[PDB]
């Protein structure tokens, strides 16, 4: 079902697109898993620990 | 909101009191960053009653962990709400869905 | 074999008021990616632009407050102003004013029309007034700059005194949002190894595509002087 | 973890990798080929090593 | 400057003795007028002390005979 | 001390009978005062701010 | 006041001066190691990966 | 102003050899280390012109894996020794040198017939060895001008042995981008370029030529 919804959005069904390096502009030699994770910012902030 | 949730986000956001859930359905008569005035439907109001629910939102208070617990009106003016709808997103909720 | 066919700014296709496809042609074999990535790295980091950097709303002392009538906190109003696309001609700093009364969305078109300040997206919603007697009056200071200057690393700047009520906004000065570039083959002089670079550029509308390419190439060429001389 | 994966990926060999079988004057020519895109990092080649 | 002390340990065949000799030398150059025997390339006196150990210019015997020599020459200031 | 006594008999800048016990922002904290609350024991006169 | 000259003085006084970095539990003697400091702008100690 | 940038103030060239240097530019703006360094890397690597051996026709040899007695190394290693033969041809676009040697010892690069407009920059380059004093080598080396690197498999008569043509003078071009600070702005860059050439062009001259090539590519957009 994930692959079918990937195909509906016209994205590659393997979930791995090819990325280019931003610094040298040349491609990473293998496809790279790119997506959208849900990142959480936890309450262990470095301002409070230093 | 999580692009990929499980479906318990609405339940966690409502069953914790961080949000402002409409007690009786109605129309938003007035909405403002610090309060929501709901004009109740004639179905749900008692006889001998103004028929208006005021929800005073909580703005920039301290949690026990020194974070801020701040409520934003989710509804807009003149919008029909029902009994149980989220009128104000608390901290870490987006349109009634828990969003951390 | 020692002379190189030098590129030229062939065609600037304007997909939208914020999208563009500049075409550089003809590029020798290998210079497509060199120029493309150098220009992308410069465009994406060092183009100049105008950003809202200070707001002064009338009855407001700090961002962590509300105003009666306005649907949004003052913090959300500052966030909606941080994305104000505005272009200033001739100045490097200008104080816009916004006065609006009565129920309705306060959009960027209610900013008072100055002559040398052009608001790119006039439907940019700043706030909502939800009371017929409500009114908001603010003074939006937009300022020209480069890069990203957060207000935290700006409050070092000891201007003689900053009053209570001036809300500093983080300044994201750069006008470009996305650069992509493709290298395709060109159809020039029967020659077949000559490529062409299509730089697709997506901005907020406050910069011209030809002007942005000119400025990227100017930055690059003036930085290459320390290598051309090499003393 | 990251170092050993980089050094393992570098020192492997593919079968028909780009630029296979050519003869190289030394490690510097291998680096020039690979940075030019003219030889894969896994191209089995013949290199003069001192 | 200094990233690894291994060359100086071959002259003073220990690490603990090296620490003690270089600390005695570094205190000579730090509180004391005794200038380095190597070019002071913006180094601290611990690192200059080590750079002197490494060239054989300083060891326990050398510092001992210098202590004897300058001690005789400045306690024989009998006037 | 005797030396502090001489230092103050030279310049005449006398010692103060009160000691600064102020409340200060902790180091590294940088923010906005958003609320001030004053609690006065009944019997103490309120200042202008209370 | 953190005047601009105390940052040059501070670059001078850490120059060849090592610091001990220690992670608890110090299970074995490589749990305390001395590194030469490099002054950075963050608030996190930047530990070389191999150690 | 918003159009003025940091330009390199401390340019410390360090000649590790006559053909190997370490250029250091500091400070650059944040991110311009990679911009400049990779642009120069690509140009020096693939786009700078020079001249190199492209073809060898040696008489008794028919193909790359053929054999010849009298030489102590295979034909593969003779082409490998001719590939690294640095050469400077001034007057022409293509020249053909000749090598005729009989005797014992190294057929070194000083044994090529002395042409006018061809200078071999390292005449002590070994080409092959001769061990029999009756077996001589006669080869015709085609030195051609071009740019970059063109491997032999890209270019593919009988008797010719295609050599991978290292046209550009550089042999190695690396760069690091380290941190640098000016006036408590810690975020600035410092570009350490490190370059070895094959001897036909001194390193800082090669960097001048690469920056000139890039600047002249830019000369159609740059505003005064």
């Amino acid at each position: 079902e994930i692959k079918e919804l990937l195909k509906l959005g016209d994205l590659p069904t393997s979930g791995q697109i090819r990325l280019y390096d931003g610094r040298t502009g040349e491609q990473f030699e293998r496809p790279v898993t790119v997506g959208y994770m849900y990142m959480l910012k936890l309450n262990h902030l470095v301002d409070d620990k230093m | 909101k999580p692009l990929v949730g499980t479906g318990m986000e609405r339940a966690v956001a409502v069953d914790s009191g961080v949000t402002a859930v409409a007690k009786r359905g109605g129309v938003v008569q007035y909405v403002d960053a610090s309060r929501i005035v709901i004009k109740v439907n004639e179905d749900e109001m008692y006889p001998g009653e103004a028929g208006i629910d005021i929800y005073n939102l909580t703005k920039y208070t301290r949690s026990n962990q020194n974070t801020c617990i701040n409520q934003m009106p989710c509804v807009s003016l003149g919008e029909p709400v029902e009994r149980g709808d989220v009128l104000a997103d608390g901290p870490s909720t987006d349109l009634g869905e828990l969003a951390l | 074999v020692t002379e190189f066919l030098k590129p030229r700014l062939v065609d600037i296709e304007q997909v939208s008021s914020t999208h563009a496809k500049v075409t550089l042609e003809p590029l020798e074999r290998g210079f497509g990616h060199t120029l493309g990535n150098a220009l992308r790295r410069i465009l994406l980091s060092s183009m100049p632009g105008c950003a809202v950097t200070e707001v002064e709303i009338d009855g407001v002392l700090h961002e962590y407050s509300t105003k009666e009538g306005v649907q949004e906190d003052i913090l959300e109003i500052l966030l909606n102003l941080k994305g104000l696309a505005v272009r200033v001609q001739g100045k490097d700093e200008v104080i816009l004013t916004l006065n609006k009364s009565g129920i309705g969305p306060v959009t960027a078109a209610d900013i008072t029309h100055d002559g040398d300040v052009e608001i790119v997206k006039p439907q940019h919603v700043i706030c909502h007034l939800t009371d017929e007697n409500a009114s908001i009056s603010m003074r939006i200071k937009v300022q020209r700059g480069r890069g990203y200057v957060p207000a935290s690393t700006r409050i070092h700047s000891e201007e003689d005194e900053r009053p209570i009520g001036r809300l500093l906004v983080d300044a994201c000065y750069s006008p470009v949002e996305r650069i992509a570039y493709n290298v395709e083959a060109a159809r020039v002089e029967q020659r077949t190894d000559l490529d062409k670079l299509v730089i697709e550029m997506e901005t907020n509308g406050t910069i011209d595509p030809e002007e942005a390419i000119r400025r990227a190439a100017t930055i690059l060429a003036e930085q290459l002087e320390a290598f051309v001389d090499l003393r | 973890q990251d170092v050993v994966l980089g050094l393992y990926y570098m020192t492997r060999d593919c079968v028909n990798a780009k630029g296979e079988g050519m003869v190289l004057t030394g490690p510097k020519e291998a680096e020039r080929l690979y940075r030019s895109g003219l030889a894969s990092l896994h191209a089995r080649v013949k290199v003069r090593i001192t | 400057a200094r990233v690894t002390v291994q060359d100086a340990v071959e002259k003073i065949g220990n690490r603990f003795d090296l620490v003690l000799v270089a600390a005695r030398r570094a205190r000579q150059m730090q509180v004391g007028g005794k200038d380095p025997l190597v070019p002071e390339e913006n180094d601290k006196t611990t690192v200059i002390a080590l750079r002197e150990i490494e060239e054989g210019l300083i060891n326990n015997q050398i510092l001992d005979v210098r202590e004897r020599q300058e001690q005789q020459e400045q306690e024989a200031a009998e006037l | 001390t005797p030396e502090e006594k001489l230092l103050r008999a030279i310049f005449g800048e006398k010692a103060s009978d009160v000691k600064d016990s102020s409340l200060r922002v902790p180091n590294g904290v940088s923010g906005t005062v958003i609320d001030v609350q004053v609690f006065t024991r009944d019997g103490v006169e309120k200042d202008k701010r209370a | 006041r953190e005047e601009a000259v105390v940052w040059d003085i501070l670059d001078e006084v850490i120059r060849e001066h090592p610091v001990l970095l220690n992670r608890a539990p110090t299970l074995h003697r490589l749990g305390i190691q001395a590194f030469e400091p490099v002054l950075i702008e963050g608030k996190a100690i930047q530990l070389h990966p191999l150690v």
